[PDB]
């Protein structure tokens, strides 16, 4: 199936003292691989997979030099930012940028992307043709005339269509044990009285990967979405996802409702019903 | 694999 | 800015057994700003040891975490998630259901 590299980079300011909080953390589709945090000891990317761990003293400290010199960019953004909107030296703001690389199931090239934020809300974007950005306000067109002059969707470009393809592809190869394999959902039901006449009907999918999911309930084969819950896929901490549907049912028809699962790791999709 | 630090700031 | 509140779910890795080691988690979603303060508790007390996941966030710029500990559920030790964030009055804490 398709993959996907990407790189979550956060830097939030301390006015009252002292340089941003920098955390970077880096993804093969949904697992972690890397992190740096400004405040750890090491002040070193780190890896958080095993497969990474086999990548020599260059490689890390290529990634060390990367990262403190992005969150170094960070640090003059959040300082511009504040200029930029008026803003007082004495509240805390926010950076965020997310960048990564698709590659489709050839593992070739399929999709590449940018995005940037101050304070939680979208400031400026890559497009998706990987040409030209998209400005939220005046003060991030401001940023986008600066970056057409200094030429960055042409170099960002480069990146994603190239080294983020290339090493996406290395890893893919040196992680294949886990990377390249698909976790199906372990799926059950389980079943809670509300009252003498309703009753919850729940339905489990656990200890799967990637996290991807999609879970429905029909009732005699027509999809329901009244009288039912389904919450965020949520991780189990040991690199799985879990989630869960639920439906209240009159008590005694729980044969007429079904619980779908469909997840990459399905060949074809699964069907529950309580009997 | 990062990319480099090639954003001007802001 | 935009301030956010979390979501919280608290929820045990693998299925709850009592008197069987297992880990606790906590997870917080959808917040921002990213400060935020989240224990764990053993009928009522904070636990030490607490671990969480590297900060990261989703879509549409929220932030997520997974707050976590080893813990052997039991029938009667009533575990819980206390959660502190700027769009919250005082810590809002979320008792650990074994069925959710």
């Amino acid at each position: 199936g398709s993959h996907s590299m990407r790189y979550f980079f956060t830097s939030v300011s301390r006015p009252g003292r002292g340089e941003p909080r920098f955390i970077a953390v880096g993804y093969v589709d949904d697992t972690q691989f890397v992190r740096f945090d400004s405040d750890a000891a090491s002040q070193r990317m780190e890896p958080r997979a095993p497969w990474i761990e086999q990548e020599g003293p260059e490689y890390w400290d290529g990634e060390t030099r990367k990262v403190k010199a992005h969150s170094q960019t960070h640090r003059v953004d959040l300082g511009t930012l504040r200029g930029y909107y008026n803003q007082s030296e004495a509240g805390s703001h926010t950076v965020q940028r997310m960048c990564g690389c698709d590659v489709g199931s050839d593992w070739r090239f399929l999709r590449g992307y940018h995005q940037y934020a101050y304070d939680g809300k979208d400031y400026i974007a890559l497009k998706e043709d990987l040409r030209s950005w998209t400005a939220a306000d005046m003060a991030a067109q401001t940023t986008k005339h600066k970056w057409e002059a200094a030429h960055v969707a042409e170099q960002l470009r480069a990146y994603l269509e190239g080294t983020c393809v290339e090493w996406l592809r290395r890893y893919l190869e040196n992680g294949k044990e886990t990377l390249q394999r698909t976790d199906a959902p372990k799926t059950h039901m389980t079943h809670h009285a509300v009252s003498d006449h309703e009753a919850t009907l729940r339905c489990w999918a656990l200890s799967f990967y990637p996290a991807e999911i999609t879970l429905t309930w029909q009732r005699d084969g027509e999809d329901q979405t009244q009288d039912t819950e389904l919450v965020e896929t949520r991780p189990a901490g040991d690199g799985t996802f879990q989630k869960w549907a639920a439906v209240v049912v009159p008590s005694g028809q729980e044969q007429r409702y079904t619980c779908h699962v469909q997840h990459e790791g399905l060949p074809k999709p699964l069907t529950l019903r309580w009997e | 694999f990062l990319p480099s630090d090639f954003f001007p700031s802001v | 800015m935009i301030q956010r509140t979390p979501k919280i779910q608290v929820y045990s890795r693998h299925p709850a057994e009592n008197g069987k080691s297992n880990f606790l988690n906590c997870y917080v979603s959808g917040f921002h700003p990213s400060d935020i303060e989240v224990d764990l508790l053993k009928n009522g007390e904070r636990i030490e040891k607490v671990e969480h996941s590297d900060l990261s966030f989703s879509k549409d710029w929220s932030f997520y975490l997974l707050y976590y500990t080893e813990f052997t559920p039991t029938e009667k030790d009533e575990y819980a998630c206390r959660v502190n964030h700027v769009t919250l009055s005082q810590p809002k804490i979320v008792k650990w259901d074994r069925d959710m």
